């Protein structure tokens, strides 16, 4: 009753001044992580079966 | 020549639906895990003897009959006799098995799922393959089956000719362990089953009957509308034109042995006519 | 965030009539089911009626069919709740509920003493 | 390579006894049936398991065949996650007390519940076992003016008792037109869209003894037989 | 009087975080991503086919070594596989038949399960002669085990159907720290690589971001319209996907504190039971109530395969640390290993 209501609007209050950044920052970081670490996916690039351990049955 | 050559058309065309009927089968229960069930080992057993009916059999009776000659010598001629013995043999007690299957599921539906597993299915389908074996090569390759009068010592020595001339105590030995004992083994397992499934239909009409047979006869009517249809015909005969001779004419016995052969034609649209089945057919092809 | 934001309510005489507005946000309305379930004073939450996504199905309690009567409007994602006739016995809390899923044709927990997509609920008292 | 030669064939050998074991441990688990029993604490719930922390588990042995039953306690009445693992139950046992029909409304909340379960897409294939507990009380309850039926069901009044109804001797008509008015209330939602899948199975229990299990017994042997009918396009 | 104004106090508070929110929201990850070239198409083949189980598989969990795997079915059984070779290391029977968790430790020497019993069991495979048995048994949770991740082999997080979450001290037994606010039973939860934060979504549309160390959430994110399934965190931990019963995937950041994509198809009408990342992050993986799993391109947004070999609900998905398999479960009692 009060308790819950108390809680809710001291979290709310707690979580509303928090330092952001904006949505691009964020989208070029996304990017550069995932252009940066590109030839390390086996599954995004595929890899020779030479080396491949699930290949030979 | 019209004659001969409609004649071989329609022998053709038969070959090749039984080939290309019993090949899907066997190819769809093996490429799909979804299509491995106990029951589907009776029927890729079916499928087998009636591809192997349909290989190894009709094609060498066909080039019998339109070239009326056996070309090729006496050892092909008993061997052909035996592997046909072995085949309707095999078809008919796989049909008598898989009867006997669905008597026990649906009779005692506990000790079934139970008792009932993958590896004595298999002990059962090889069981089904000896016994065929064994009373189709040795009585016809060890000549319990030659005939003492003269027509049939004629042909015996003679080539070029392969007439089945048997004894007295063949052909009803023969006749009565193939066809007649599993005749009347799946009538009685199917006559349990349908009284079964007519007390079922007697408890959802007492209960909820007021909100909202033909279906157990149907699907009854099939199964034994074409095994019967299609192998009682010969079987009578088979024992007719040896108790007593001249009634029967060979062109009769020869015909009524080919009806039977289109039975392994019409196996797969009996047991494999399944959603399962159908979305697997539509899958492949 | 969804949001069910009840109106309607107040103090009615007996024989009044009374029209809940239900205003839904934060999720396609068009794709749930939508109940009306209320709370009397000292007892527990009890359904009171349901409708469908396209309004086909309409179910009511035996306590108010013929009076009571719900609809919805899609176009402006409001849910209705007519009474025609009170009586004192229907002095309670009312909640608008939602469906847990979509497409679904079941609603498992809606009268639970806590649920996630269920409003705030407006007062009704019929006493004199 | 010996000793890669020598690791992978003592990884064959322990595969091939836990194989085995799995084996023997399958012929098990095929030969036992599971139940569900589902209610409410009211609706009693605990005499069916007196004759037979989070889960209780009852065992019973019926002409030498298992069966295990399920009590889901200690869990919250949010049951939209965890009924999903009981969708290859052989049955779930839903028990009602019918004597309650004047939360304060039980049978309205048993039959929203039953809707539920029934047209849930995981368990569109599992049978529901129904028991209305508590008759005695409901007789006594409609013989004396304690509440009226139509007060909850108003079309109770336009009932008529089917013919088929089978009262136990010594009965007034208005505790059997009440019983199968209750009865028919689920019904009609089990034959709204059960499509030959699945049945329901209602029963009348006060206080029988040793007689529920073998109700069970039955109704599961009707659901394997149908089952094995319907799989053969023979039903 | 008293009441009613915490209520609109909060409602102002929600106004603000908002209105917060939508300042930030310079552009949208469609448009700055437009540049980038597309993948393709991802063509998998099953590679492994893993068949053992009676019932139907809810979980696995890869171990740290990319080999070795455990599996749990409500058989009564966790078993132990090994994904070269497709033997099985280990068979473990369980106390209770309904599990619907399962953790691997990262040094290889435990296992975690629990379900419908309210009880985390932690079971030994290092011991000096025997078999496998029961180390230790953390009960304390009113409500069903949903999840349980492993820190070091001391320290384990699990979630459970009571709407709390716990972090317990092996050693001792005792729940070291719970972790309240979600308001519906919390149904996954996914560990940080530094093992400093987690994330877990609640059967309230709702995901929530705690800190280990203090036990107090940091920050809640609202943009789901149904309940939560699944939760990954991207692999450089600024970021983390979710999916649920309204048929959508959704992309959550940290420092933004907001929604940045959605993954959705108008043909897809079943919930999402999986969630899973690729090596780089590039490759969204998802299990689907359709029998199917489909691989989104996580930063266009467009559906790049399908994995369409079970017959049944796919419940349990995941990646190997190296990234060369994909290992799937299903309902169908069959695990399958794709690359
Ligand atoms: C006539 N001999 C039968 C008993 C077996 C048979 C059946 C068909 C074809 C040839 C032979």
């Amino acid at each position: 009753s009060i308790a819950q209501a108390r809680k809710l609007v001291e979290q709310l209050k707690m979580e509303a001044n928090i330092d952001r950044i904006k949505v691009s920052k964020a989208a070029a970081d996304l990017m550069a992580y995932c252009e940066a670490h590109a030839k390390e996916d086996p599954l995004l690039t595929p890899v020779p079966a030479s080396e491949n351990p699930f290949r030979e049955k | 020549e019209v004659w001969v050559v409609g004649m071989g058309i329609v022998m053709s065309l038969i070959v090749l639906a039984i080939v290309f009927g019993n090949v899907l089968v066997i190819t769809a229960i093996a490429k799909f895990e979804r299509l491995q069930t106990v029951t589907n080992y009776f029927i890729t057993s079916l499928a087998c003897a009636d591809l192997v009916m349909g290989l190894a059999v009709v094609p060498f009776g066909a080039a019998h009959i339109l070239m009326k000659m056996w070309t090729f010598g006496n050892f092909w001629c008993e061997f052909w006799t035996s592997i046909d013995v072995l085949c309707v043999t095999a078809s008919i007690w796989t049909l008598c098995v898989i009867a006997v299957d669905r008597y026990f599921a649906i009779t005692s539906p506990f000790k079934y799922q139970s008792l009932l597993t993958k590896n004595k299915a298999r002990v059962i389908i090889l069981m089904v393959w000896i016994v065929s074996g064994l009373t189709s090569f040795l009585p016809i390759q060890m000549h319990w089956y030659r005939a003492t009068h003269q027509e049939a010592i004629n042909c015996y020595a003679n080539e070029t000719c392969c007439d089945f001339f048997t004894n007295q105590a063949y052909a009803i030995a023969s006749s009565i362990v193939s066809f007649y004992v599993p005749l009347v083994i799946m009538v009685f397992v199917y006559s349990r089953v349908f009284q079964e499934a007519k007390r079922q239909l007697q408890k959802i009409d007492k209960s909820e009957g007021r909100f909202h047979e033909h279906k157990a006869l149907k699907t009854l009517g099939i199964i034994m509308g074409t095994f019967t249809l299609c192998w009682l015909p010969f079987f009578i005969v088979n024992i007719v034109h040896v108790i007593q001779d001249n009634l029967i004419r060979k062109e009769v016995y020869i015909l009524l042995n080919w009806i039977g052969y289109v039975n392994s034609g019409f196996n797969p649209l009996i047991y494999c006519r399944s959603p399962d089945f159908r979305i697997a057919f539509q899958e492949l092809l | 965030q969804v949001q069910l934001q009840e109106s309607g309510g107040g103090l009615v005489q007996p024989g009044g009539s009374l029209r809940l507005s239900c205003a839904a946000s934060g999720f396609t309305f068009s794709n749930y089911k939508m109940n009306w379930v209320r709370q009397a004073p000292g007892k527990g939450l009890e359904w009171v009626s349901d409708i469908s996504q396209s309004g086909a199905s309409i179910s009511y309690t035996g306590s108010v069919k013929g009076r009571f009567t719900i609809s919805r409007d899609n176009a402006k994602n409001t849910l209705y709740l007519q009474m025609n006739s009170l009586k004192p016995e229907d002095t309670a809390v009312y909640y608008c509920a939602r469906c847990p899923a979509p497409f679904t044709r079941d609603c498992f927990d809606v009268t639970s003493t806590t649920y996630a997509y269920r409003g705030q609920g407006t007062q009704v008292t019929v006493s004199s | 390579t010996e000793d890669q030669r020598n690791e992978e064939k003592a990884q064959r050998e322990a595969n091939k006894k836990i194989e085995k074991q799995l084996q023997k441990d399958k012929q098990v688990y095929r030969a036992t049936h599971r139940l569900l029993l589902l209610g409410a604490g009211e609706s009693g719930k605990n005499t069916i398991v007196k004759q037979m922390s989070g889960i209780f588990e009852t065992k019973f042995q019926v002409d030498k065949v298992n069966f295990h039953m399920f009590d889901v306690g200690a869990q919250r009445d949010e049951r939209r996650k965890w009924i999903q693992c009981f969708n290859d139950v052989t049955a779930i046992i839903f028990v009602v007390a019918s004597s309650s029909y004047n939360q304060t409304n039980r049978l309205q909340a048993a039959l929203k519940l039953f809707d539920s379960i029934w047209n849930n897409k995981w368990l569109r294939d599992t049978s529901v076992i129904l028991f209305l507990n508590k008759q005695d009380l409901l007789a006594e309850k409609v013989l004396a003016g304690k509440s009226k039926i139509e007060d909850y069901f108003p079309e109770f009044a336009r009932y008529t008792t089917p013919e088929d109804a089978t009262p136990e001797p010594g009965e007034d008509p208005r505790v059997t037109r009440a019983k199968y008015f209750i009865r028919d209330e689920f019904l009609r939602i089990s034959t709204a869209s059960g499509d030959g899948r699945h049945y329901c199975y209602p029963h009348f229990t006060c206080a029988v003894d040793t007689e529920n299990i073998r109700r069970v017994f039955n109704d599961c042997r009707d659901i394997i037989q149908r089952m094995h009918l319907r799989q053969y396009e023979l039903l | 009087s008293e009441l009613d104004q915490l209520r609109q106090e909060a409602e102002q508070l929600k106004n603000q975080i908002r209105d917060a929110r939508k300042a930030c929201a310079d552009a949208t990850l469609s448009q700055i991503t437009n540049n980038i070239d597309p993948v393709g198409r991802i063509q998998m083949r099953t590679r492994r086919t893993l068949r053992g189980h009676l019932a139907k598989i809810y979980a696995m969990h890869w171990g740290t070594d990319s080999r070795l795997l455990v599996s749990a079915s409500q058989d009564g059984k966790l078993i132990i596989w090994d994904s070269y070779t497709t033997n099985k290391v280990h068979a473990i029977p369980l106390r209770s038949s309904w599990v619907m968790t399962c953790a691997y430790a990262p040094s290889g020497n435990y296992v975690a399960c629990g379900g419908l019993d309210n009880i985390c069991s932690i079971y030994n495979l290092k011991t000096r002669e025997g078999n496998v048995r029961v180390s230790r048994e953390l009960a304390g949770h009113t409500g069903y085990l949903s999840c349980c991740r492993f820190l070091d082999d001391n320290q384990i997080v699990t979630s459970s159907g009571d709407t709390t979450c716990a972090l317990w001290d092996i050693e001792t037994g005792q729940q070291t720290t719970t972790f309240t606010g979600h308001t519906g039973d919390v149904m996954s939860l996914s560990l940080a690589p530094d093992t400093r934060l987690f994330v877990s979504g609640a059967c309230d549309a709702s995901a929530k971001l705690w800190d280990v160390r203090e036990g107090m959430c940091r920050q809640t994110f609202t943009g789901h319209e149904s309940d939560i399934n699944a939760i990954c965190f991207f692999p450089n931990g600024n970021a983390f996907a979710t999916g649920s019963d309204d048929a959508t995937c959704r992309l959550f950041d940290l420092r933004a504190d907001q929604e940045l994509m959605t993954y959705s198809h108008d043909n897809i009408i079943c919930g999402i039971t999986s969630v899973s990342f690729s090596k780089s992050g590039r490759l969204l993986l998802a299990g689907y109530d359709d029998f199917n799993c489909n691989v989104w391109d996580a930063l266009k947004a467009d559906r790049a395969g399908v994995l369409a070999g079970h017959d049944n609900r796919v419940s349990c998905l995941g990646v190997t640390d190296d990234g060369m398999a994909v290992a799937t479960g299903s309902w169908d009692s069959f695990l399958k290993i794709w690359n």
